[PDB]
RNA sequence: GUGAACAGCCUCUAGUUGAUAGAAUAAUGUAGAUAAGGGAAGUCGGCAAAAUAGAUCCGUAACUUCGGGAUAAGGAUUGGC
RNA sequence: GUGAUUUCGAUUAACGAGAUUCCCACUGUCCCUAUCUA
RNA sequence: GAAUGUUACCGCAAUAGUAAUUGAACUUAGUACGAGAGGAACAGUUCAUUCGGAUAAUUGGUUUUUGCGGCUGUCUGAUCAGGCAUUGCCGCGAAGCUACCAUCCGCUGGAUUAUGGCUGAACGCCUCUAAGUCAGAAUCCAUGCUAGAACGCGGUGAUUUC
RNA sequence: UGUACAACGGGGUAUUGUAAGCAGUAGAGUAGCCUUGUUGUUACGAUCUGCUGAGAUUAAGCCUUUGUUGUCUGAUUUGU
């Protein structure tokens, strides 16, 4: 088995799921779902739909280079089968994987200071503006 | 699976009836194949006969050369635009509809196959695999 | 048109599907179930590595249907034994259980709620002081009976179902002499029995059930809701339910149990025993279901080859679904709106 | 074509049947009375531990 | 030829394809080689020094923790000034 | 108002809310639609549906009673700012 | 009595809820059905 | 669906129906057989055809989920949010339904026919037949599968306080 | 009068495709001003960008639930 990713959304395409199309040029294309296959066939672009990771890369939603993405690639020479490598590359796999978590929660939380402060400005315009209400406000209270 | 087939066939999606004309893949000079006939149909009360990949059918050249013209001979579907299954899992299809001439004995009457070849063609049919460029 | 053989097409009696031929008895094998009960969740896919010598799939992998069905261990409440007569096979005593559990006691009740529930009250009374009646009614059977069915009852109470009332059945008892059966029975009484003790992987068994319901159809008339009895269907695992990696195999090391992400559809999840069995079976989820052992000694090499699962597929079935946990769902997506 | 009721592959199904097909279904019937009869063991001792 | 019809015969002999691999060790050829684990292909990680990789890997990741790489007032008012304001502005919108 | 327009569609003034009601939602029927691959292989018979369609620019055959054929055929374009 | 006109009894542009054979395009007519609304 | 005291559960099986089908491939084998040219089958395996019974994990189709989004015209002062256009039109679309457009499953004992025999008279030979008896067809009856006599039957539970 | 049922709510699971509002020195340009530029200035401006895989919907025949609120009953008939 193999686990592939959509040619459009790059969500991870399983045993049985989606569907292939082969172009003349003999270049195969696996589609998840038939959301993303019926857009391939309308022609839209992955990188403008939003809800795509090429579009989230491109735009800087999420980090496309990294270390942890390094690792994880298609082996095009065969290693010999070797049971301490194996047994290696499983507990490294899950170390990995836990590292790149913490380096997307940082990306993300990187991306997004500055809302607090947004918040705060717009809360003060609002309650600057609206002096009237809060006599409202204050009878109740 | 009729004369020269190598083993077993199993059963895929019926996408070329009878009175279809499909793409010639081969270097042979013919330009469309109109299916006639398709070999080792079941006959089932009005029911059009239809031929999958991998199938030898019986057809004429609409649009070709002169000579290829005006006579029914055999070929054999190696591409097809219905979707079907692949036992080790997968929906696939082509984008288009082919097939190549060929002697009754299951031989390539051309040189070589232009564009990719269903892998279960390739594989029921040991000239088709010889003669083939790309094998999906 | 139509197979004749399956007139008249009426709706069955029951919801549950009767039994009509249990396996040929051999005395000299030991004491067991010949069938069991369960209910049918849902359907998945798996990846079989497949070796069977002569296929053009030998050494390759291919993709199943796989049918889940879910079997917690049956209650033994009871045992039956039968006489043959020149008018066929009669039941000649009924000899239940002490106590009976109030799953089974609301088989009896049309309104359970409004009962005194006086049910087997006055039969427990029979386990008093020496058990003299109850011993010479087991006496009887093992005396007259050339047939000996045990009675068992599901255990709803551990599917999700939202029916409380169980499921009661009698069971053939194979191999072994009939008092062998019988103590056999009276051994088991109030135990219960679970699904690895009738079956196991690799074995090809039968299934019993009432099949989809369709109402009226354009002759013209009910169409579905029959009896049905479909044979030879492999079990490609027999699965624990205090089992965590329920749906792990060697190839896929994701600690993970069967049950799909978000549940199977109309049914919940899969807490108990379970037995995967590759195609389809007749019925729909919830159904009960009754399972088989097979009739006669499959000549099939396909009744002997072994099953090896590559990978079981537990994506969501409520959707398009494209990850097989929360976790790898997580993964993928990231951080969200929310998260922070 | 041999029907389903053919009496030469019925003898033929007989015979192989008789050998490693019935070794096959004897042992299974073996290895699942006795993992019954740990399931008895099983739950009598859970009543032993109830009763101690 | 012969190893096959002294077990089954032709069409139910199954033969080991793991009997002819040449390992650096042969208890290792009857065993099963994983290749899923949490949405990922085991054979894409599968590569030498993988050890010194994860090694390097979690060098930078000491230095990005030891510079504090994973780590409610403003200017005039405090945080209770601020937590009021707030209040007020989502009465005021609801 | 849209629009070439007494078209179709929506609205103002005026008028009406009349048609036995309620509960369910099986097949069938009638009306209206969609559909993989193939594309008349269906049928006495392409019956019916589908496809086409406004306007601007280019471009237009045989034949002709020289008036036509002709919107022949065949291409490009159309929003918002 | 014949029914435009012209040319050589034949011929004729334009037009037709007139008749016949095909072509492209199109398609649930069909292979072979399935589903939705009132 | 009334009636067989009531009510409930688990069963039996009279009778009725009945279903599977055909082709190929591997091996046997380049063997038997044959100057050659050519060239089988049984036992052991694996697929497919037609037909049938199911089924919805996956792929495909379908959308009043009017679920989400988009578009035209008009109307509600504008925005927001909406109404109408006989499902206004468009893209995606879960659930459900569903497809040789998808997947799974479809057996084994007796008795025989033609025929081949054993013993054996009639008929001091002989004879498969006369008495008797052994094998043997996709045939017949069973096994199995479906319904269950609403005037066929059994086992078992509980049976009212004024 | 219960590991009871229901209505809400919560969490999953799915579908769509990035809400309303605000902000920007992003935007074909046009006009106004004058500290006539080498990120001089102002008004309008389809669209773009960020807050924002957001927002909406999610059982009606999806799954789950240490929450909130409530309900727990009328009528008829049956005997060997
Ligand atoms: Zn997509």
């Amino acid at each position: 088995m193999r686990i592939y990713q959509c040619h459009f959304c790059s969500s991870p395409c399983y045993p049985g799921h989606g569907i292939m199309f082969v172009r003349n040029d003999a270049k195969e294309f696996r589609f998840c779902r038939s959301k993303c296959h019926k857009a391939f066939k309308q022609r839209r672009n992955p990188r403008k739909l939003k809800w795509t990771k090429a579009f989230r890369k491109a735009a800087g939603k999420e980090l496309a280079v990294d270390s942890t993405l390094t690792f994880a690639q298609r082996r095009n020479v065969p290693v010999r089968y070797n049971r301490e490598l194996v047994a290696t590359t499983l507990k490294a796999m899950a170390r990995i994987e836990e590292i790149r978590q913490k380096r997307e929660r940082a990306f993300y939380k990187n991306r997004m200071r500055g809302n607090k402060e947004k918040d705060f400005l717009r809360d003060k315009k609002l309650v600057e503006s609206n002096p009237e209400l809060l006599r409202i406000r204050e009878v109740e209270i | 699976s009729g004369n020269g087939a190598q083993g077993t066939k199993f059963r895929i999606s019926l996408g070329l009836p009878v009175g279809a004309i499909m793409n010639c893949a081969d270097n042979s000079g013919a330009r469309n194949l109109y299916i006639i006939a398709v070999k080792g149909s079941g006959s089932r009360l009005n029911r059009l006969p239809a031929a999958s990949l991998g199938d030898m059918v019986m057809a004429t050249v609409k649009k070709g050369k002169p000579e290829l013209r005006k006579k029914v001979m055999p070929a054999i579907v190696v591409r097809q635009a219905k979707s079907w299954r692949r036992r080790d899992g997968v929906f696939l299809y082509f984008e288009d509809n082919a097939g190549v001439i060929a002697n009754p004995k299951g031989e390539m009457k051309g040189s070589a196959i232009t564009g990719p070849v269903g892998k279960e063609c390739a594989d029921l049919w040991p000239r088709v695999a010889s003669n083939s460029g790309v094998v999906v | 048109h139509g197979h004749l053989g399956f007139l008249p097409r009426k709706r069955a009696a029951s919801i549950r599907a009767r039994v009509k031929a249990f396996p040929k008895d051999d005395r000299s094998k030991p004491v067991a179930l010949t069938s069991f009960l369960g209910y049918k969740a849902g359907m998945t896919t798996i990846v079989r590595d497949l070796d069977r010598p002569g296929s053009k799939f030998h050494k390759r992998e291919v993709v199943e249907a796989v049918t889940v069905v879910d079997t917690p261990p049956v209650v033994v409440v009871g045992v039956v034994g039968y006489v043959e007569t020149p008018r066929g096979l009669r039941s000649l005593t009924t000899v239940w259980a002490e106590h009976l559990s109030d799953e089974v006691k609301r088989r009896f009740y049309k309104n359970w709620y409004k009962s005194k529930k006086k049910a087997f009250t006055k039969y427990s009374a029979k386990y008093a002081q020496d058990g003299a009646g109850i011993e010479r009614e087991l006496a009887r059977i093992k005396k007259y009976a050339s047939v000996v069915r045990v009675l068992v009852h599901t255990q709803i109470r551990k599917t999700p179902l939202a029916q409380k009332k169980a499921h009661l059945a009698e069971i053939q008892l194979n191999g072994g002499s009939i008092s062998e059966k019988v103590d056999w029975a009276r051994e088991h009484f109030e135990k219960t029995v679970a699904v690895d003790s009738v079956f196991e992987q690799n074995e090809m068994i039968d299934a019993i059930a009432v099949t989809k319901g369709h109402g009226f159809e354009g002759r013209a008339g009910q169409r579905g809701y029959h009896s049905r009895t479909s044979i030879n269907h492999k079990i490609y695992r027999v699965g624990k339910g205090d089992d965590e990696a329920n749906g792990a195999t060697s190839f896929d090391r994701t600690k993970k149990t069967i049950t799909p992400m978000g549940g199977f559809v109309h049914y919940g999840e899969i807490k108990n025993d379970f037995i995967m069995v590759k195609g389809c079976i007749p019925g729909n989820r919830k159904r009960i279901v009754t399972l088989r052992k097979s009739l006669y000694t499959n000549t099939s090499r396909k009744a002997l080859e072994e099953v090896s699962l590559k990978w079981i597929d537990t994506a969501s079935k409520f959707g398009k679904g494209r990850f097989q946990t929360p976790a790898e769902k997580h993964a993928f997506m990231g951080t969200l709106k929310k998260d922070l | 074509a041999k029907s389903l009721r053919a009496s030469s592959h019925l003898n033929a199904k007989s015979v192989k049947r008789r050998g490693v097909f019935q070794k096959a279904v004897d042992a299974r019937e073996q290895r699942i009375s006795d993992k019954l009869k740990e399931d008895l063991l099983k739950q009598k001792l859970e009543d032993l531990k109830k009763k101690e | 030829r012969d190893i096959e019809a002294e077990n089954g015969g032709a069409g139910v002999f199954n033969v080991n394809l793991k009997d002819k691999y040449l390992l650096e060790d042969d208890e290792w050829k009857n065993d099963i080689m994983p290749e899923i684990l949490d949405g990922k292909n085991v054979y894409d990680f599968l590569d030498p020094e993988i050890a010194a990789k994860l090694q390097a890997l979690e060098e930078e990741e000491e230095k990005l923790e030891n510079e504090g790489f994973y780590n409610e007032i403003y200017d005039g008012f405090e945080a209770s000034e601020v937590d009021d304001i707030k209040e007020k502005a989502a009465w005021i919108r609801n």
